[PDB]
């Protein structure tokens, strides 16, 4: 997703499997950030990642 | 029990004393020069003992004219300086020999200059945000109570005007003094701002150090030490706020770097000292707030090649929370007091440490000047009206916020004759919010400068 | 009680004998009373300054004829610290560092005798900088302002005209020096260190074609000379130059270069055996610039409100600003006249670097006339360094910058000036104010020196009235301005360019 | 090395232990001030061999 | 519009590359430095 | 009543006197080889005293075969160099004995190699151009006939071939007398000048000398000071003007840089002796033409790793009048003579 | 030196020699590591004077 974002910041239109693949890409960024002070119990670490 | 002058090398010294009375490390000695031409009193302090009673020593003045075997008197304390509120309002060398009038102070309490930091018990748990009054810093860029401020900047650039602002801020809004430390200041700018601060009847607040660059070394590495004994004791027996300006580190961990090397120490990586990090952070450390009062900092911090790696200030850059820059760009506009709000930062600016409608206000107000900032190309090539709409009323917005960040500071009552405002935080962040959402737009910029607070907006607004 | 008394009991001048000597160094043994730099002399009749002071032996270094020197020879002490010569008997002579004349005139009239390492002006003795120094180049009074009392210093490379700087700013003096107002009346001192001969002969020589020989002193410390000399040079350049400052005269000085300079007192610290630090200086270097430079002050009128002004050059490696000396001169000096090699070939001559060079001074350094010209002019000139690569696409350029475009061009060409003529400040102002009033607009880019030096010389043939009203009032007032606007115009329709096109 | 000297005892023990070194290049530096006062001398960016 | 947006990128890309230069150049200043000191600094403990 | 050798390492060699016997700086002595096929006399110059009757002195021959306490015979006076207009069209060693003719210049007045540079009143600047016929050269770097002129270049960028040009434009042409000096150059291109100057009739008027690169560090040194004295006696006993070439003139401080480290002085920035400035100005500042006699100094000077910051070029540049600086990137452009169009300058285009 | 002292028994006696030293950087450290075991001080790079 990473290398794909570098690519594709100054293409303007792409295939679909590229879209889908950075759009699912840019969903799991946003997903692994949290605050500060906020440990989550792996039981809950699992959740959030499935 | 007096001590011999045995060797001479430069500003160098080495002393041979009786076997029984050879001095404590970091004390000062004193002898004498009896050339007419040159006639001094000479201050050394005590670096190693070199076995054989030997003592290595540095002078705080030039060597000229010493000769060997004259008698050596030890003081048996560290080199001293006065303190005291008679302190305020004079100009002294490190030694703390007064500049203005000779021989005065020599009746007050002395303290050592070389002192323990605060115990770790009495240490502050967390930091407090600093409530200075003026609108670009408490919203941009936060001071933390106790801590350190880099400043950049230089001539043409207000920045003798801020720190004649920020004495009068520490003066009435806190009942504190200042402290000004003069390391390697040139004698000219030591002069002027002597002059500037008498002139705007400051310096009555103020204590003054001066190591100046025409002196050896040791006395430019000692002054930063001396400034912040004098603010040890307002902070710990007077019970004050102190105020501590240094002007400029990177010439305190320079002259530490030089007298490494005329003791003849290995030198590290691009030639500082090897001690340089403790070196530093024996001073650092004893700039802080305890059993709830506080020595607050500015630093003014030369950077070499300006690279943020090199040790000395990779170094500085550890210790300090805050950086202010003073831009040229943004004097030019007339804005006062010319503090950059895109290239200056700070540390205490979190969710957590001030409220969650601050962090969000100074998010946006950074977001549209930084729109602004990537527009002013296309303004100054093709000009306003090959901008859309949409931008175009971002602009409107952007151009009120940049103006909206001036104030009418203490510092110009001397010329203006109106008096100096200061915003309370919980009005200036209200009023930034309004005026990123455009509720002013129909305002002229004329309306926004120099302008106080929102209120002062209102009067302005209806003057116009 | 008894040893006390034993050792009360038990309780002419004194002659050294030379242990050792190489490479321009010598150590003397005895001397039990002498001080650090107290001048030593030799049987040979040649001196030594006994700079560092061992448990056993002085470490002495020799100035100039070191071949005389062998082991077991005596050595007298002179009672006194180093000292120089000074007076006004200095001024159009040539000087060796110990002030004895070298050009073979004839012997100097010395008035009073100097040490060369006494205290500089304390923060109390000074006053605020607040006087002109005219330099009499566009590119520097303009834009980087030198006021009598300012450290300003000329950093370039090599061949890029510091020299010439100097130079100029020595010969634009004597349109002072002719009235007789010691208020006016600038002194100049120049420091050659580690020149060649031939170089100090042609320096010598340009003086002489200007007249400045009446009132400007060479020290010499040509590059034949013992590093012990070249050390000495700037200390006694400024030695010579405190007697006339302390007298309430005004005094300039050119240190021409501190970088030979700092590589004379490296050889002599690392002869010595001293610890060497970075780039093989040893710790002091700072403190040898500072102690030097930091002599240069304005005093106040309780001390005769005499002043000293500093141009210290340096030369720069590669244009790299970063090694040590450039950056200890940097840190100490007031402001940084940077000397360009590219802008010296692309045609800027002199190269001043104008996008970086700055003076902490400002202002408070020129007249008001240069002021309310002057004002704009770096504003000017760096929105023209931004608009610069668009000169390939000036139609597309909107033209309310396309004005901005043709104006930093034609200010560009009215900063160019040829060596040898510096201009006094009445026609500086006139200069200026043709460009930043847009009056040179209408002329074509190539023509506008020639159209300059021709208005400048009809202005004073027919109009010397406006020179005068300038010089006299330092105000350029609205009956002067309608004037010159007035004549520019009439000069405008006698003028040609070099395509034969008017310019009306 | 206090920290793991004080961590270790538990660990023979058959505790668990958790070190963090905060931080270890500062530690660097210490090292590189005492061997450079003690006048070894110094390999690549400073460091002691 | 095309040439604009490659531009713009090519700008970007160019400003990057004049800072990791800039960050390489000054990694081989220090070392350059450090190195000639190292070298000066044996010399003299030799003697 | 005569020295003995104490120390040995390499080029350096420590000698003790008798109490009063001590000699003074820059005395040539003398020693003894003894051992077959390397049996000569040696000739080692005075540098330093040590103290305690103890001098430091640097072997002009390869000191290979000395043996510790030989005799060292102090001759009283430095290095001599023969000097006469018989000089002329021989091919001297640094120690001014002729190559192609042994033995030849012993009854020759003979001058001391060191002496002071000329007093300042006796300089006035040179002003008459020099003519070459060279196109860069004559429009960019214009030469002074009297000055000091140098090319300047990295190793390999052909300051050998510039040279042998210069002789074959002006000295062909030039009605006065030349001397060269083989400063540390290749043997092989100093004989290919000599046969050329012979193939042609300017030998008659021309003197070699030659230190080349094969022999140790003492002739490095002096055969410069041994080539400038000869100039010297031209220009000021017969007033006849003189053309002085000089390559390569950086050999001259490397030398000395090579021999630093043994005499005892802590190196400078980036490995050179800390004399250098002082070292070098003391001969520079000798080739200057006195008013009313001519000399024309055309010098090539090395720059190590093509570093034109590097002290020894850094501290050359100040002693030059035109400079023609070389430079390896338009050597590689295929441009030849391969001059630096724009760092290349000259103080007589005015 | 034995390689060219090999060459030159040959090369005065009228022989054509061809000397390849492969390679001179190995020689030149070597020399380096002769000269620092006997204390010599080191010129610049840490090469013999």
């Amino acid at each position: 997703y990473r290398e794909l974002e570098a690519f594709a910041a100054f293409a303007s239109d792409l295939d679909a499997a590229s879209k889908a693949q950075l759009d699912r890409g840019a969903r799991l960024v946003e997903l692994l950030k949290q605050p500060q002070y906020s440990p989550l119990a792996v039981e809950e670490q699992v959740v959030a990642i499935f | 029990t007096a001590g011999r002058v045995v060797r001479i090398t430069g500003p160098v010294v080495d002393v041979e004393f009786p076997r029984g009375s050879v001095p404590e490390l970091f004390n000062a000695l004193h002898a004498e020069i009896t050339f007419g031409a040159l006639a001094k009193t000479l201050t050394l302090e005590v670096a190693q003992h070199l076995g054989d009673s030997l003592v290595r020593c540095i002078s705080m003045q030039p060597t000229d004219g010493l000769v060997r075997g004259v008698e050596v008197t030890d003081t048996g304390a560290s080199i001293s300086v006065p303190v005291g509120d008679g302190v305020k309002g004079h100009v002294f060398n490190a030694l703390g020999d007064c500049l203005d009038d000779p021989g005065y102070g020599k009746d007050f309490e002395h303290w050592s200059i070389h002192r323990k930091p605060p115990a770790f018990s009495d240490l502050e748990p967390r930091t407090e945000m600093l409530e200075t009054g003026l609108k670009v810093v408490d919203l941009l860029t936060p001071y933390v109570r106790g801590g350190k401020i880099a400043l950049f900047g230089g001539a043409g650039v207000g920045k003798t005007v801020l720190i004649q602002e920020m004495i009068n801020r520490i003066a009435r809004n806190f009942g504190g003094t200042s402290v000004f430390a003069g390391v390697g200041e040139r004698t000219r700018e030591g002069n002027d701002l002597w002059v500037e601060l008498a002139d705007a009847n400051v310096l009555k607040d103020t204590a003054l150090v001066f190591g100046q660059m025409d002196e050896p070394p040791g006395t430019r590495m000692r002054v930063a030490l001396s400034a912040l004994t004098m603010a040890e004791f307002f902070r710990d027996e007077q019970g004050q706020d102190v105020l501590l300006f240094i002007d400029n580190i990177f010439r305190f961990t320079q002259a530490g770097s030089e007298v490494s090397t005329l003791l003849g120490r290995m030198p590290s990586a691009v030639g500082y000292q090897p001690t340089l990090a403790d070196e530093m952070g024996e001073l650092q450390e004893r700039i802080t707030s305890t059993r709830g009062r506080s020595i607050t900092s500015m630093q003014a911090v030369y950077v070499p090649a300006d690279d943020y790696t090199d040790p000395a200030p990779a170094t500085t850059f550890a210790h300090l929370d805050a950086t202010t820059e003073l831009s040229r760009a943004v004097f030019s506009k007339g804005i006062f007091p010319a503090v950059d709000p895109l290239a200056s930062s700070s540390t205490i600016l979190d969710p957590a440490i001030v409220g969650d409608e601050h962090y969000r206000v100074a998010q946006e107000v950074i977001r549209i000047l930084q729109r602004y900032k990537d527009l002013q190309d296309i303004i100054a090539i093709l000009g306003i009206d090959e901008l859309s709409e949409e931008d175009k009323q971002l602009v409107n917005r952007a151009r009120r916020i940049e103006r909206f960040l001036s104030q009418n500071m203490m510092a110009a009552e001397q010329f203006t004759g109106q008096p100096g405002s200061t915003v309370p935080l919980k009005e200036t962040i209200e009023a930034f919010d309004k005026l990123t959402k455009g509720e002013f737009d129909h305002l002229p910029e004329q309306a926004f400068f120099l302008i106080g607070g929102l209120d002062d907006l209102a009067k302005k607004a209806e003057s116009l | 009680x008894x040893x006390x008394x034993x050792x009360x009991x038990x309780x002419r001048e004194e002659i050294g004998t030379v242990i050792d000597a190489g490479d321009g160094i010598a150590h003397v043994e005895g001397l039990p009373s002498v001080m650090t730099q107290e001048l030593l002399e030799f049987p040979g009749g040649v001196l030594g300054v006994a700079l560092n002071l061992d448990e056993h032996s002085v470490g002495a270094v020799i100035l100039g004829e070191f071949e005389k020197i062998e082991e077991g020879q005596q050595v007298k002490r002179t009672g006194e610290v180093l000292s120089v010569p000074v007076g006004d008997a200095f001024l159009g002579r040539v000087v060796n560092p110990l002030g004895q004349p070298i050009d073979g005139q004839g012997d100097i009239a010395a008035e009073t005798r100097r040490a060369l390492e006494l205290q500089a002006p304390s923060v109390v003795q000074r006053q605020s900088v607040s006087e002109p120094l005219q330099t009499g180049i566009k590119a520097i009074d303009a834009m980087t302002p030198i006021g009598r009392g300012q450290r300003q210093l000329i950093i370039g490379d090599r061949k890029t005209g510091k020299t010439a700087v100097c130079v100029d700013t020595i010969l634009n003096q004597r349109e002072a020096w002719l009235t007789g107002d010691p208020k006016q009346q600038v002194r100049c001192v120049y420091v050659a260190i580690g020149q060649k001969g031939t170089t100090i002969a042609s320096v010598k020589r340009a003086l002489e074609e200007g007249g400045a020989m009446e009132y400007t002193t060479i020290v010499a410390a040509p590059a034949s000379d013992a590093a012990g000399f070249k050390w000495l040079a700037p200390y006694t350049g400024s030695a010579i130059g405190q007697h006339w400052m302390y007298n309430g005269k005004h005094v300039l000085i050119v240190f021409d270069d501190l970088s030979k300079q700092a590589d004379a007192y490296r050889a002599i610290s690392l002869l010595l055996r001293r610890p060497p630090g970075r780039e093989a200086f040893p710790g002091d270097v700072f403190y040898l610039h500072s102690r030097l430079l930091e002599r240069c002050a304005k005093l106040s009128d309780e001390l005769g409100g005499g002043s000293m002004t500093g141009l210290p050059i340096i030369e720069t490696k590669a244009n790299d600003i970063s090694a040590f000396i450039p950056t200890n001169v940097i840190s100490i000096t007031d402001g940084q006249c940077f000397l360009e090699s590219d802008l010296f070939n692309q045609g800027v001559r002199p190269a001043i670097n104008v996008g970086v060079s700055v003076s902490r001074v400002g202002g408070a350094a020129q007249i008001k006339a240069m002021k309310e010209v002057a004002g704009s002019l770096r504003l000017d000139l760096s929105q023209y360094r931004e608009l610069e690569a668009f000169a390939a696409f000036a139609s597309d350029l909107d033209a309310a910058s396309k004005a901005q475009l043709d104006r930093g061009a034609r200010l560009v060409e009215l900063l160019k000036q040829p060596q040898y003529s510096p201009l006094a400040v009445e026609e500086q102002v006139v200069a200026i104010f043709l460009g930043t009033q847009g009056h040179l607009d209408s002329v074509p880019v190539e023509d506008v020196q020639r159209f300059e030096s021709e208005l400048l010389e009809h202005v004073k043939a027919s109009h010397s009235d406006i020179f005068d009203g300038i010089r006299e009032t330092k105000k350029l007032s609205e009956e002067a301005e309608e004037k010159l606007v007035s004549v520019i115009n009439e000069f405008k329709k006698g003028f040609q360019a070099s395509d034969g096109s008017s310019v009306v | 090395y206090t920290g793991s000297a004080i961590g270790q005892h538990w660990m023979y023990n058959g505790k668990h232990v958790l070190i963090v070194f905060d931080d270890l290049s500062k530690q660097a530096d210490a090292y590189r001030a005492i061997s450079l006062l003690l006048r070894r001398p110094p390999g690549r960016e400073a460091f002691p061999g | 519009a095309s040439r604009r947006r490659a531009m713009k990128s090519a700008t970007d890309n160019a400003d990057d590359l004049i800072k990791a230069l800039t960050l390489a150049a000054n990694r081989e200043r220090q070392a350059q430095i450090t190195q000639e000191i190292s070298e000066i600094v044996g010399g003299a403990n030799a003697l």
